[PDB]
């Protein structure tokens, strides 16, 4: 029941 | 010949910073689809153009039972839109947030489908996916995997060729990416390992809320193995989450074929996986084609040069 993650690109 | 007018907009399925996805029905056919709608100006400002073109090509060029099929791509004066198969079963993230863990057999089933898709992207399409995670693994109406969200894919990666972009999702990043090394298609088997670990252990193998301390765990610590985990599952997780990609399961020239061989997958028949002949351990229990009980309430409960032309963005599938 973890928090939702966020995809990224640098 | 497709425009916003060709569809009705029914339920919001998703909305992040670049755009949104809506359950729609096509007026001429009565068929239901998911439409991802991007505002051109926001894509240009947020620097998402090259990601959007990648996603357009990857969808156009891919044909696989566990990859979201593209029906239309079309633009208006201010929007880019993809019309894709609707995955009625929602995100694996949804299911696993409510059930805590999957049985080894259930995890094995999704894992096999994921491996099948990844193997096709790598081998047939020269594509590395890079952002495998629970959030972007959906289930269709029969309960099979659909991979969505191709924007972080790398194209033109043939065999063990390498890449440099620091991209993905923090909690899933492979060590070789964090080391600022050139990295190969084996990053997708690290992702696979993290997904499979979450499925069968009910948490991430490396966890700290703060991305930076998390990265330290990824480079420094060995994974823990709950005592309920069987010896095959243990060995698979340990092989996929090897920190050196050269030592990783799937990290050699055989790529996916090495994972497919692994004893955890014994008596998975890979050709039946592809032909969709394996029995899904979970069938989404929907009333209608518009029942979105497997999607998050936050979204479904909502009521429905700066803007350049994108050359030849338009596409229509057929036979
Ligand atoms: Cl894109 C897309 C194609 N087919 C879909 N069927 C349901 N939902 C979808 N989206 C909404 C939720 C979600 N979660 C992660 N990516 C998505 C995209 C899509
Ligand atoms: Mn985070």
């Amino acid at each position: 029941g973890r928090p939702r993650t966020t995809s990224f690109a640098e | 010949r497709v425009t916003m007018n060709e569809f009705e907009y029914l339920k919001l399925l998703g909305k992040g910073t670049f755009g949104k996805v809506i359950l729609v029905k096509e007026k001429a056919t009565g068929r239901y689809y998911a439409m991802k709608i991007l505002k051109k100006e926001v894509i240009v400002a947020k620097d998402e153009v090259a990601h959007t073109l990648t996603e357009n090509r990857v969808l156009q060029n891919s044909r696989h039972p566990f990859l979201t099929a593209l029906k239309y791509s079309f633009q208006t004066h201010d929007r880019l839109c993809f019309v894709m198969e609707y995955a009625n079963g929602g995100e694996l993230f949804f299911h696993l947030s409510r059930e805590r863990v999957f049985s080894e057999d259930r995890a094995r089933f999704y894992g096999a489908e994921i491996v099948s898709a990844l193997d096709y992207l790598h081998s047939e399409k020269n594509v590395v996916y890079r952002d495998l995670k629970l959030e972007n693994l959906m289930l269709d109406k029969d309960g099979h995997i659909k991979i969505t969200d191709f924007g972080l894919c790398k194209e033109g990666i043939k065999d063990g060729a390498t890449m440099k972009t620091f991209c993905g999702t923090p909690e899933y990043l492979a060590p070789e990416v964090l080391e600022d090394n050139d990295y190969g298609r084996a990053v997708d088997w690290w992702g696979l390992g993290v997904v499979m670990y979450e499925m069968m252990c009910g948490r991430l193998p490396f966890y700290n809320q703060d991305h930076e301390k998390l990265f330290e765990l990824i480079l420094m610590e060995e994974i823990r193995f709950p005592r309920t985990l069987g010896p095959e599952a243990k060995s698979l997780l340990s092989g996929l989450l090897k920190k050196d990609p050269k030592q990783r399961l799937g990290g050699g020239s055989e790529d996916a074929k090495e994972i497919m061989q692994h004893r955890f997958f014994a008596g998975i028949v890979w050709q039946h996986v592809y032909e969709k002949k394996l029995s899904p351990p979970f069938k989404p229990q929907v009333t209608s084609e518009t029942d979105t009980r497997y999607f998050d309430e936050e979204f479904t409960a909502q009521m429905i040069e700066r803007r350049p032309h994108f050359p030849q963005f338009d596409y229509s599938a057929s036979s």
